[PDB]
């Protein structure tokens, strides 16, 4: 995350932290005490798919302070649709070998209903978008969970103002200062209404980040709401990746 | 009704023939007797910060 702040200890419980092999892989978001949204192009490399780790309650990545809890990936579910190294459909849905445990540290985000994410929430100007990326173009990865508001575009404005497909929707600012980046692949993008919190997006990628000219793409969750529901409501199949037909 | 101001509903809004919407709320919320507002049935409901929630308490 690019020019944003420190998101204070608890603030964020629905951050999650992928690593392979101990070292960071991606960023998600917890929907439910087994269920993990991040990016599908975090997965496009995995050579051995059961040293995948998912981390929650996770802040500051030089401590242990034993907010922690890990749990190791059992599926990784992505669209059909979805073609490696690309953008278009970029949303993969985890299941977690053992549930993790809700506290004041560890708490799902809400995967709203379509109608309601398409009425209401694509309507709401700013949302958080989070995670543990670099806090420069070209720079370090951050130790601390990081933050930031984001406004969201319409495509014909991100256009206008620049393929953003309907699957996707650009958010946050032309002139290189704030940004999500390399490192937050596969975080949330989290919308406010009426005293709760909802997913909206996933951080998604591009060439760079902080670019002068370009905003940040994320993947349009709300198109995918029916999808991830149905796959919540199936048995887990052997074998950790599967590809499952959408919509 | 559900398009225009969310239907009134604090979470989810269903449209049914006539002149007739009902609001629902997402598991671990209950809706309460105006019909529009949901509350908390569970100690760490979605889309809750509990630190927050504990500032406000
Ligand atoms: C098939 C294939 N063929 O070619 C490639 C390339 C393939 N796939 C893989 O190699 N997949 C592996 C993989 C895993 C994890 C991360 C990454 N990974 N690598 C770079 C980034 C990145 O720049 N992200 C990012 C994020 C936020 C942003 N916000 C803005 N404005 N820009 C942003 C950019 C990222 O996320 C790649
Ligand atoms: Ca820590
Ligand atoms: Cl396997």
């Amino acid at each position: 995350i690019v020019g944003g702040k420190v998101c204070p200890k608890g603030e964020c419980p629905w951050q999650v932290l992928l690593l392979v092999n101990g070292a960071q892989l991606c960023g998600g978001t917890l929907i439910n005490t087994i269920w993990v949204v991040s990016a599908a192009h975090c997965f496009d490399k995995i050579k051995n798919w059961r040293n995948l780790i998912a981390v929650l309650g996770e802040h500051d990545l030089s401590e242990h302070d034993g907010d922690e809890q890990s749990r190791r990936v059992a599926q990784v579910i992505i669209p059909s649709t979805y073609v490696p190294g690309t953008t278009n459909h970029d949303i993969a849905l985890l299941r977690l070998h053992q549930p993790v445990v809700l506290t004041d540290h560890v708490v799902p985000l809400c995967l709203p209903e379509r109608t309601f994410s398409e009425r209401t929430l694509a309507f709401v100007r700013f949302s958080l978008v989070s995670g543990w990326g670099q806090l420069l173009d070209r720079g370090a990865t951050a130790l601390e969970l990081m933050v930031l508001n984001v406004p969201r575009l319409m495509t014909q404005d991100c256009l206008q103002q620049s393929n953003i497909t309907e699957y996707m929707f650009c958010a946050g600012y032309s002139d290189g200062s704030k940004d999500s980046c390399k490192g937050d692949s596969g975080g949330p993008h989290a919308t406010h209404y009426r005293g709760t919190w909802y997913l909206t997006g996933i951080v998604s990628w591009g060439q760079g980040c902080a670019t002068v000219g370009h905003f940040g793409v994320y993947t349009r969750v709300s198109q995918y709401i029916e999808w991830l529901q149905k796959l919540m409501r199936s048995e887990p199949r052997p074998g950790v990746l599967l590809r499952a037909p959408f919509p | 009704i559900c398009v225009n101001e969310n239907g009134g509903c604090e979470q989810y809004c269903s449209d049914h023939t006539g002149t007739k919407r009902s609001c629902r709320c997402h598991e671990g919320y209950s809706l309460l007797a105006d019909g529009v507002s949901c509350t908390p049935t569970v100690e760490y409901p979605c889309g809750k910060i509990p630190i927050l929630e504990k500032r406000n308490a």
